Order: C-alpha cells, then structure tokens, then sequence
C-alpha cells in the first residue's frame, strides 16, 4: 500500500 | 573513536515545519489537520532515518515496515518531548516551530489530556538531567520496543539488533563511574523514562484512531498515507496484538 511504496523512494 | 554515537548525531533528523497558518483563529480542525500534515512529514523523515541506523537492514525488509510504523507515536513523542525542553524549557509543546501549542490549543485541539503528559515526559528531561547522547540512544532504542505478540519475520535479528542498542545506551549512560549507585540508578531511571513514552503513544493512537473514524464528520483531513496506517496498523495496537517491550513490569 501507500506506506511500502514510500519505503521504496 | 565513539562510532556509535558519531551516527546517531550524523543521521538525527532536521527541523520538519508543519506549514499552520498561525495568523488564522484557531479551531479543532485547523489545529488536527495541521497535526495530521505534520504527521505525514515527520514520517517521511523517520523512514530515512531508520533505514540509516546502525544494523537496520539486517531485519527482513518487512520488519523494518512494521517497527516503523508500530513505533512511529512513540518516536514522535519522545523527539517532540526534547525538542520542548531544549527550546522552550517544556513552558509550551513544540510540534514544530509553526506548531507550538499552548494551554489553549491543547484544549482547542481536544488532545488536552494527551498534551498534558506530554509536557511531563518533557519536564522529565529536565529533572534528570538527560544529556543529548543519552536522548539519542534512547530514541533509537524506541524504534525497536514495540513488536506483534505473534513475534517478527526474522525475530532473532531483531532480538539481536535491540540488544546491542541496550549495550550501547549501558556504555553511553552519565555518570562519575567509581560508584555504580549513579549508574545501575541512572539505566534504572532512563529505562522508566523509556516506559512511560508507550501509554502516552498509546491514547494518542486511541484519539487518532477514533478522530479518523468521525473524520468526515469533523471536517478533519488525514493524508491518504496516515489514513492507511491508522486503519492498518494503528488497530494491532490498540487490539493487544502488537504491544510494547517494556523494561519494567
Ligand atoms: C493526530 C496525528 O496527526 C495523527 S498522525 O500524525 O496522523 C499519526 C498517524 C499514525 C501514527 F501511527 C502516528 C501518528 C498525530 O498524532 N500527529 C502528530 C504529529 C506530530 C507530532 C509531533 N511532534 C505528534 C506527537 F507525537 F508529538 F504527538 C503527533
């Protein structure tokens, strides 16, 4: 969701 | 040279501003959708925070997710209690510069009971005298002090990297050493200290939980990202599924 695709970047 | 403490200062986050318009009367919903915004912010800056910490990435990539995010609050409350000490002498809770709450807007805000233990744990740093480098020691320790019941994906890692932020907090502690009633006194006040972060994250979670919920119906806006962690995460907590390693009993 939103949260691991800001841990992404 | 002091290696641990050297990267714990040269990752230390920087001032984050939550953009409140200070000029505007305050309101309930002015206030908690500045805090909100904040939120996010200060989020954003304890991912990269995290993913620097000595050993971090030694937990499976999903670990790293779930303690930042179960550990979120409580590492949001302890820095916000620093930042109050050494800039206003816990007089007033400084959020952020554009975000300095008062008496009335802690009651504005409807978290007056939240803010009031909050400018205790604050005081705490004065009464105890906490240098900088136990703060930081401690507020790394916090990222690792709440877990699922059920355990992690790779425990044992976790289990390994908290003990060793233990040792370095032992190693770091202030005192005149030819006498341990200062030391083995001083761990057992910082890790009461440490404690007493864990009920006040957890009735910010209940009020934040409970604020997103009635959310539209009081005009409150959550970023879409906080949005997901209260309703994802945020409920393990308060449902006694992931709870806090506490020093004391
Ligand atoms: C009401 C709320 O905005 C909720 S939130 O930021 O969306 C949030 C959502 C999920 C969490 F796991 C933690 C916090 C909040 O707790 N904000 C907030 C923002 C900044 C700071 C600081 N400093 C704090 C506090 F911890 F210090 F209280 C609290």
């Amino acid at each position: 969701g939103a949260f691991q695709n800001l841990f992404q970047s | 040279q002091p290696i641990f403490l050297n990267v714990l200062e040269a990752i230390e986050p920087g001032v984050v501003c939550a953009g409140h318009d200070n000029n505007q009367p305050d309101s309930f919903a002015a206030l908690l959708s500045s805090l909100n915004e904040l939120g996010e912010r200060q989020l954003v800056h304890v991912v990269k925070w995290a993913k620097a910490l000595p050993g971090f990435r030694n937990l499976h990539v999903d670990d790293q997710m779930a303690v930042i995010q179960y550990s979120l609050m409580g590492l949001m409350v302890f820095a916000m209690g620093w930042r109050s000490f050494t800039n206003v002498n816990s007089a007033m809770l400084y959020f952020a510069p554009d975000l300095v709450f008062n008496e009335y807007r802690m009651h504005k805000s409807r978290m007056y009971s939240q803010c009031v233990r909050m400018r205790h744990l604050s005081q705490e740093f004065g009464w105890l005298q906490i240098t900088p480098q136990e703060f930081l020691c401690m507020k790394a320790l916090l990222l690792f002090s709440i877990i699922p019941v059920d355990g992690l994906k790779n425990q044992k890692f976790f289990d390994e990297l908290r003990m060793n932020y233990i040792k370095e907090l032992d190693r770091i502690i202030a005192c005149k050493r030819k006498n341990p009633t200062s030391c083995s006194r001083r761990f057992y006040q910082l890790t009461k200290l440490l404690d007493s972060v864990q009920p006040i994250a957890r009735e910010l979670h209940q009020f934040t939980f409970d604020l997103l919920i009635k959310s539209h119906m009081v005009s409150v806006d959550f970023p879409e990202m906080m949005a997901e962690i209260i309703s994802v995460q945020v409920p393990k907590i308060l449902s006694g599924k992931v709870k806090p390693i506490y020093f004391h009993t």
